[PDB]
């Protein structure tokens, strides 16, 4: 399972969608049209094909400076 | 507890002469520090910690257990901004400013971009969970709301992600000054988020006014970032280096600017842009009052130069 951030079109996306591909909602952003989701590592391509999904971005790492 | 000293970096950025005007204790003003969390009971910090929140693993928790510093880095960065002016320890640039400690990095000082974005939103929303409660489009500086006026990010990554940037844009449009470390790889340009136009990228100087060799180049301004004594857990003090130590000096300077300006005018200044060289914008003020080291003008080492709070505040008020 991997964590991914999906930029969505709210007119065509529903958070209940992600269960359909074996994933689940971690966090829905209030301030930007995006949702954090855990998906099976092998379902990323499938997620990019899901309704209302505009961009799928891996969760990158920052470090203390 | 040791008797109080003023660390060399605080002196270098010309903070102590500001304190008769303000120490940043203007009630509408808070600085959100997105880091490893905070030693929230530290005797030299506690009184200034207004809110403690964590966004680790994509869940927002306001519990002290979850927001406490498990690394030391957050505590150190927070003391450079806001260690109290009293009889012990150290003193921050803005020793009366309220701090929101937003834990986006884990015990090992590593963080996911998702958690950082959610951290940025916490700084906009504030303890009340609402960005703009009276719906007037004023967020930072609105005494009816509880948004931070500065977001300080002593952290960085190599990725430019659409959604993190969207969140930076939201903070910027809320009137929040965003300040971030340039990075510690001696690279030719800053890390993200410092590298975004909306964000002040900060480089590190040492006590000889030389740019630190590790400091990522092309910053916007530079500040003390080598041999920086500040608070450290548990209820102690430690000396560290890096662009993460320089960043809070600049965040403290912005806090002083916006505090002084609100104290006089009952408003705050616009954030401004990288190119600004006017007095009408926080960033323009920072740029024109900065100590211009190295070659004349902006340069790839120091940016515009070393920030100077005394002069910045005078430019704000005059
Ligand atoms: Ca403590
Ligand atoms: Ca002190
Ligand atoms: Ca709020
Ligand atoms: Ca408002
Ligand atoms: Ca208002
Ligand atoms: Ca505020
Ligand atoms: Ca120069
Ligand atoms: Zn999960």
């Amino acid at each position: 399972t991997i964590r991914v951030i999906v930029s969505v079109d709210k007119a065509k996306f529903n958070p209940h969608e992600v269960l359909g591909i074996g994933g689940h909602i971690v966090y829905q952003f209030k301030l930007i049209p995006a949702v954090v989701v855990d998906v099976p590592a092998n379902a990323v391509g499938k997620l990019k094909k899901m309704p209302g999904v505009e961009k799928v971005e891996f969760d990158h790492q920052a470090v203390l400076l | 507890q040791p008797a109080q000293t003023i660390p060399w970096g605080i002196e270098r950025v010309k903070a102590p002469s500001v304190w008769s005007i303000t120490d940043g204790s203007v009630s509408v003003i808070q600085v959100a520090v997105l880091d490893t969390g905070v030693d929230y009971d530290h005797p030299d910090l506690a009184a200034n910690i207004a809110w403690c929140v964590s966004t680790l693993r994509g869940k927002v928790s306001t519990k002290l257990r979850d927001c406490a510093d498990q690394n030391g880095h957050g505590t150190h960065v927070i003391g450079t901004i806001a260690a109290l002016n009293n009889d012990i320890g150290v003193v921050g640039v803005a020793p009366g400013v309220q701090i929101y400690s937003v834990r986006v990095l884990d015990a090992r000082g590593s963080g996911s971009y998702s958690d950082i974005a959610i951290g940025i939103a916490q700084a906009i929303l504030g303890p009340d969970g609402v960005a703009d409660k009276d719906g007037d489009g004023i967020i930072a500086g609105d005494p009816d709301d509880d948004a931070a006026e500065v977001i300080s990010m002593s952290l960085g990554g190599p990725a430019d992600d659409s959604y993190l940037y969207d969140m930076i844009i939201q903070a910027y449009n809320a009137g929040i000054v965003i300040v971030a470390a340039s990075g510690n790889e001696g690279a030719p340009s800053p890390s993200y988020p410092a590298a975004y136009p909306e964000v002040i990228a900060v480089g590190a100087i040492d006590s000889n006014d030389n740019i630190a060799s590790f400091s990522n180049r092309q910053p916007e301004v530079s500040a003390p970032g080598v041999d920086i004594l500040s608070t450290y857990p548990d209820d102690s003090y430690e000396t560290l280096m890096g662009t993460a130590m320089a960043t809070p000096h600049v965040s403290g300077v912005v806090a002083l600017i916006q505090a002084a300006y609100y104290q006089k005018y009952g408003k705050i200044l616009p954030v401004g842009t990288f190119d600004d060289i006017s007095k009408n914008t926080v960033r323009g003020i920072l740029h024109i009052t900065a100590d211009d080291l190295g070659p004349t003008g902006w340069d790839a080492d120091y940016g515009y130069g070393v920030v100077r709070a005394a002069l910045a505040v005078q430019a704000a008020l005059g």
